[PDB]
């Protein structure tokens, strides 16, 4: 690619009335432009670095004026197209308390986040060009399982059990490809993978034929339309501001299955990984994973065409980077969604989050500091 | 009344405590049993001084000290050694697991659930004083408890009491000799503690004391039992004025006032002149002038630095034994005459003098000759900047490649904190370079 | 308190365990009957590290015998120290793997692993504060590789905080009496890289070399090799049990030795070692021990360290000594041989000192190395592995056990990546 690195995108959460009631507004978050976020310290005269201004590069920045759907329509819809066009894409998400990441990605049903809108766009696009029933499972990005009658019925029973126990992209091929769209949802917690679509009541890793790691015995669920996917995802969410304590990975695989029943058609994968931002143990593990992840991303940014050196990407040091080895390697590509908040109480965490997750981070200092 | 609570943290702390309390018991004639035969012999006086010993009804004198290790191997020696019956049973061992040369474990994870006991015991000790206070905390940089738990304890003490002098006696890493490979991380991570909380920190370096022992004491193969004795001699000399009569007694407040020009420059060096072996005790007069000159010799300093590379911002001399003001004034005039000793232009006086009539004692089985007089010099200088610079370089040589970082990150220490610590150190260095500058008219 | 749960699997593991328990019971003065008849009180100060207290003033080691198949049970139970072990820990099956990793991992081992896990859980529940587990086994064999890795994985899943320490015997490159060493060794290394805190690579070739050249033995046998390995393994954990001027433990060594999570393969060594007839000619000084440690011919890993760079080393000395002499000698080693140490570590040496020597010696000391030269042994195995795998020499003995061929390829790739990782740090940078 053209040194794409990550192409990070930023959301800035608006203030809430209860937050303004407590004078949380002290100008923590602002923008020099849509590309460079500016983070400044609040005037923390309390408790008896006047600005400490930091700048963070992003592919695009979206202020409080930009809603969830406004965010999706500007950045991620293309990536959805890019997946169904024939690519494989992975959207990381990061943020801290009050950042709005759990509302940016999931959100409500009306001001839908990136995840429900990805569901909406993809499933509405492929109506009239999908297989009515399950016929072919996307186990791997380069392998599938053809399902006999009993297997198809069993998968339908799985989908119905998960549903019962508590708009367009350039792709348009009716009567040529009976698309088979399947979804999955799990989480990495304490370096253990837990399948989450299994309704409320540990997964393993192994490589494919080309050495790409994948997760074993993942409860892939065939889906017909938007609402089935959203309901399955919502039920799976219960097994996982309110923020995660684990790295929750949702994924969708579309089989471009021609009418002849082509085995191993083009498998198009879109995945989203919501990342957790001194409960001690998990916290250390979270930090450990994030640390490894940062190194990997740094390597992935250091090993672009800007250096033309590969060095080592330490993706083997964690489950999170190992399962996403294919995207560090080149079998897929990845981008980032960062969330922040202008509240004073969040500032330090927010700042750290940007320093972890921005496309690039620099110190401005705000030289007007050193007043005294 | 005048009392000081001795806190010791970590193995270096505990061993220094053993040597120190041996020296104190010898000075006050207190047996290992805590009984004091001189009480019935004299029948009066406060020779069981309250500065280091609390007296109970039975005539037993209990030390005023508490100390922790998070490793029962070291404190169990005290619990079984000759002084097991001296110390109170409250020697807080809690080391079901050690910190293992890890600042994060000492500060964030393992140190929790022990700091409460230590603070409770220190509160109980502090409630027994009707008078002056000041804590003497002993530890070692580069270790576990000495680096993390010490920071936690200082942070809690500065809130619970606040306006109490907290003297720090810390083992610093040597330029070359080191017993660990993660030493620079744990050393740098304590700069925030040593800046914001400590009121005066005395650094010593093991390589310098090895040089002194090999050269002056004529000990080919020294071990920790001698370095601890020398450090104990230093600490006894500092607190001599609180116990024994003297022509000029300097308290801790007047001690800190004349030695710390600014809030952020509280890092004096220390040295002790009459090191002198037993055989060399003859053939030398050891007059006041000789020891005063010997204190300024760079080869006799306890930190591997060179005062000639910097300027002397303050100096305090504490004399013991047969010392008369006439000779002290003559020696100080001679020192001011010499051009090898450079004083900053903004400190015209430069000297604080304290004289005590109690001559030093000699530990049985020791290696220091009995002398009539002795002197301990403390000096706030800019050359100490060197002792930081080397360490900072070592830190960088690791942190550029994130070596050993994950061992901390898994313990709840945010990575960015590392950078913050180094920044504080950087600021400190600049401050010293900004006080060695001659005034401009 | 800091207790250790000792586990051992396979013939090699059980024999090393027998020699090790003999040495430890000698160190603490414990009779074969389990009673104590020593002299110094320090023996009972920290006897809880290895032994539980049984009611009759008796001491029982925390040893768990994994697949002590009757051929080895008859040896251990009827040996000199057969009666020291509590019979409930003699866990074993019948019809062992027979030099087949798949049988040791999937087919036969999965049937027996439950009993061993139950015994381990019962033993661990009795500890006041467990420090870590200590495993002894051999790669390239049968049950020792398969079940060894299975137990490592499951125990580490059960007890993630605690230190998983492994003492494993590698397959020698040349002196081998088993055809299918490469497959079992490769799969075992693939399982070992991700599931242990520190692994000590021992090779029979190096031990034979030490016995022939240093001790001047003419007819060495497996007893002597176990003697050397037991001496090392006692030396490693000496600081947990006895006081010293500078203390250390397993976690302290792990912190000061593993610069990155995957670089935890070590080269053990021990000193002094010399034949009886020459012992009168050489005096024991810290210079002599330091000279003998870093001599390339004393290493037990069968790899010359000079082909690469030391990531980091550690010396654990035992006996009364001066700290200045130790520090001077280690600094001299770093300065003189600076070409063989990594530049971007200011100080590559960890030091620990215990003041209780072995029973019959004034002074002793144990070396642990960590150098990129170790990559060599992996390369050799990989070469032999591919030399079979491309021809499918013996895959039907494995694929018949419900093992897909893919499990081989992954393991091979993993080993290569490990080698590549070490090769990153051989170059000056
Ligand atoms: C009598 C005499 O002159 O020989 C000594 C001896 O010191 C020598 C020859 C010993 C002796 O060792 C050997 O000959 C040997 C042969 C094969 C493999 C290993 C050793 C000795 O066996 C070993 C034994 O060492 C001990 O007692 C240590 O405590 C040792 N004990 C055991 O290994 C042990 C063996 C059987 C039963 C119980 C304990 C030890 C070492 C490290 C950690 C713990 C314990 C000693 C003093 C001797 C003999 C007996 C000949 C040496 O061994 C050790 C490990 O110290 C070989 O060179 C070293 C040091 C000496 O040169
Ligand atoms: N001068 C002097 N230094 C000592 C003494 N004992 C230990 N040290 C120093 O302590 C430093 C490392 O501290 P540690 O051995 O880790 O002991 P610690 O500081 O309590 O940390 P822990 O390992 O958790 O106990 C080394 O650099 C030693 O030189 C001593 O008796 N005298
Ligand atoms: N050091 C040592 N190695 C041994 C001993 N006995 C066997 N071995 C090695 O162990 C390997 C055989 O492994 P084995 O114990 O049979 O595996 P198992 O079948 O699962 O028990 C061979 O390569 C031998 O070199 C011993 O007493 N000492
Ligand atoms: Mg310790």
């Amino acid at each position: 690619d053209t040194s794409e690195k990550v192409k990070v995108y930023l959301r800035i959460r608006p203030f809430l009335t209860s937050e303004l009631d407590r004078q949380e507004d002290q100008g923590c978050v602002c923008i020099e432009n849509t590309e460079t976020l500016v983070l400044q310290a609040p005037k923390d005269s309390f408790a008896l670095v006047g600005q400490a201004t930091h700048k963070f590069t992003f592919s695009q920045i979206f202020g409080p004026e930009v809603g969830q759907v406004a965010f999706f329509n500007l950045t991620m819809k293309e990536m959805v197209k890019d997946v169904l066009k024939g690519q494989n894409w992975l959207i990381y998400t990061y943020g801290v308390t009050n950042s709005g990441k759990t509302y940016t990605i999931q959100g409500t049903s009306k001001d839908a986040g990136i995840l429900p809108q990805s569901l909406a766009l993809i499933f509405n696009s492929l109506q009239g060009q999908l297989h009515p029933t399950p016929d072919l499972k996307p186990l791997l990005s380069n392998e599938v399982i053809w399902l006999d009658s009993k297997q198809i019925r069993q998968e339908e029973m799985k989908k119905l059990s998960l549903l019962i126990g508590g708009d367009t992209v350039p792709v348009s091929v009716p009567a040529d490809i009976r698309f088979s769209v399947w979804i999955s949802f799990f989480e990495i917690y304490n370096e253990l993978l837990y399948d989450l679509l299994e309704p409320p009541s540990t997964l393993r890793l192994c490589e494919d034929q080309n050495g790409n790691p994948y997760v074993k015995d993942l409860n892939w669920i065939h889906v017909r339309d938007v609402e089935e996917a959203w309901k399955l995802l919502k039920v799976g969410r219960k097994n996982q501001q309110q923020s995660s304590r684990s790295h929750s990975i949702f994924s969708i695989r579309i089989l471009h299955l021609q009418g002849e029943g082509d085995i191993v058609p083009k498998i198009s994968e879109l995945s989203l990984c919501d990342l957790a931002g001194c409960r001690l143990k998990e916290a250390g593990n979270i930090n450990t994973s994030l640390h490894t992840l940062g190194r990997c991303i740094a390597a992935l940014r250091q090993n672009q065409q800007n250096r033309s050196k590969q060095n080592l990407i330490p993706f083997r040091d964690s489950k999170l980077t190992r399962v996403f080895q294919g995207f560090f390697t080149g079998r897929g590509r990845s981008c980032m969604i960062v969330n922040v908040n202008p509240c004073a109480s969040t500032y330090d965490e927010t700042l750290h989050a940007a320093k972890f997750s921005a496309l690039a981070s620099q110190l401005v200092h705000a030289p007007p500091v050193h007043l005294g | 009344m005048r009392e000081c609570i001795s806190i010791h943290v970590g193995q270096a702390g505990v061993q220094i405590g053993n040597a120190c309390w041996e020296l104190y018991c010898l000075e006050h004639g207190i047996q290992p049993d805590g009984q004091m035969p001189s009480d019935k012999t004299i029948g009066g006086g406060d020779d069981s001084f309250n500065t280091f010993f609390s007296e109970t009804g039975a005539g037993k004198h209990v030390p005023r000290a508490v100390f922790v290790d998070l490793e029962p191997t070291v404190i169990d020696e005290v619990r079984t050694g000759t002084y097991r019956q001296l110390f109170h049973p409250e020697q807080l061992i809690t080391g079901k697991e050690d910190a293992a040369n890890n600042y994060a474990r000492g500060h964030y994870t393992i140190g929790k659930e022990i700091i409460d006991l230590v603070l409770d015991r220190i509160r109980k000790l502090a409630d027994q004083c009707t008078g002056l206070q000041g804590f003497l905390v002993f530890h070692s940089f580069g270790g576990g408890t000495g680096s993390g738990f010490t920071s936690l304890l200082m942070e809690r003490l500065s809130v619970d009491y606040g306006k109490k002098s907290k003297l720090e006696f810390s083992i610093y890493p040597a330029p070359q000799v080191s017993t660990a490979v993660v030493e620079p991380y744990n050393s740098i991570l304590t700069t925030h503690t040593t800046l914001e909380h400590s009121d005066c920190a005395f650094m010593v370096d093991n390589e310098a004391i090895y040089d002194i022992c090999r050269r002056n004491l004529d000990i080919e193969r020294p071990t920790y039992t001698n370095l601890n004795r020398l450090i104990s001699q230093i600490v006894s000399s500092i607190t001599a004025s609180l116990r024994f009569d003297g022509a000029l007694n300097v308290d801790l407040t007047e001690f800190q006032t004349n030695l710390v020009p600014y809030p952020r420059i509280h890092f004096p060096l220390a040295t002790y002149a009459p090191v002198i072996s037993a055989e060399k005790a003859y053939h030398e007069q050891l007059s006041v002038a000789e020891i005063t000159n010997a204190c300024f010799e760079p080869a006799n300093q306890m930190v591997k630095c060179d005062p000639r590379h910097g300027k002397y911002m303050a100096c305090c001399l504490l004399y013991r034994g047969d010392v008369v003001p006439k000779d002290v004034n003559a020696a100080i005039a001679t020192i001011k005459t010499k051009r090898s000793i450079q004083f900053v232009d903004w400190c015209p006086t430069g000297f604080k003098v304290g004289i005590n009539y109690q001559p030093p004692t000699v530990v049985p089985g020791g290696d220091l000759a009995k002398v009539q007089r002795a002197v301990c010099m403390l000096s706030n200088t800019t050359a100490i900047a060197e002792a930081w610079a080397r360490l900072d370089h070592k830190f960088d040589l690791m942190y550029a490649k994130r070596a050993f970082v994950h061992w901390y990150v898994g313990e709840g220490m945010e990575e960015g904190e590392f950078s913050e610590a180094r920044e504080d150190m950087a600021a400190l260095e600049k401050d010293y370079e900004e006080v060695g500058v001659d005034s401009v008219e | 308190m800091r207790e250790i749960v000792h586990i051992q699997a396979g013939q090699c593991g059980n024999q090393i365990g027998a020699k090790f328990w003999e040495v430890i019971s000698d160190e603490h003065g414990i009779d074969p009957t389990g009673s104590y008849h020593g002299d110094s009180d320090l023996q009972l100060e920290r006897i809880n590290v290895y032994y539980n207290e049984a009611t009759g003033n008796k001491y029982v080691p925390r040893a768990i015998l994994v697949d002590l198949e009757p051929g080895t049970m008859d040896s251990v139970r009827s040996g000199p120290f057969g009666q020291i072990f509590r019979p409930d820990n003699f866990v074993f099956g019948q019809s062992g793997a027979g030099n087949n990793w798949a049988k040791g991992h999937y087919t036969e081992g999965a049937e027996l692993v439950d009993s061993v896990l139950d015994v381990v859980r019962k033993e661990s529940e009795s500890c006041d504060c467990l420090q870590g587990f200590q495993l002894t086994h051999s790669l390239g064999g049968g049950t020792g590789s398969g079940m060894g890795t299975l137990l490592i994985s499951k125990i580490r899943e059960e007890y993630p905080d605690r230190i998983m320490n492994t003492f494993s015997v590698m397959p020698s490159p040349k002196v081998s009496d088993t055809v299918v060493e490469p497959y079992n060794a490769t799969l075992s290394v693939h399982q070992l890289v991700e599931n242990t805190d520190e692994t000590y690579c021992i090779d029979n070739e190096a031990l034979y070399d030490i016995c022939f050249r240093t001790l001047k033995l003419t007819t060495p046998t497996y007893g002597d090799l176990n003697h050397l390995v037991s001496a090392t393994m006692s030396g490693v954990t000496t600081c947990l049990r006895f006081p010293g001027q500078l203390n250390a433990d397993l976690r302290k060594l792990a912190v000061n030795m593993v610069p990155f999570p995957r670089l935890h393969f070590f080269m053990p060594g021990f000193a002094p070692l010399t034949s009886r007839g020459s012992q009168q000619y050489r005096a024991l000084t810290v210079p002599e021990l330091t000279q003998q440690m870093f001599d390339s011919k004393n290493m037990m890993a069968a790899c010359d360290p000079r082909h690469g760079r030391y990531l980091t080393v550690a010396a654990i000395f035992r006996g009364r000594m001066s700290m200045k002499e130790v520090d001077e000698q280690m600094l001299n080693v770093q300065n003189k041989n600076s070409s063989y140490f990594v530049e971007w570590i200011p100080n590559n040496v960890k030091t620990a000192v215990c003041d209780i020597p072995p029973r019959g010696l004034k002074m002793s000391a144990t070396f642990i190395g960590n150098s990129t030269a170790i990559q060599e042994l992996f390369k050799r195995i990989s070469e032999q592995f591919t030399a079979m795998f491309r021809r499918k020499a013996f895959l039907h003995w494995y694929t018949g056990e419900g093992m897909d061929e893919m499990e081989f390829t992954e393991a091979e790739s993993n080993m290569n990546d490990l080698v590549s990782e070490y090769q990153q740090y051989q170059d000056a940078t």
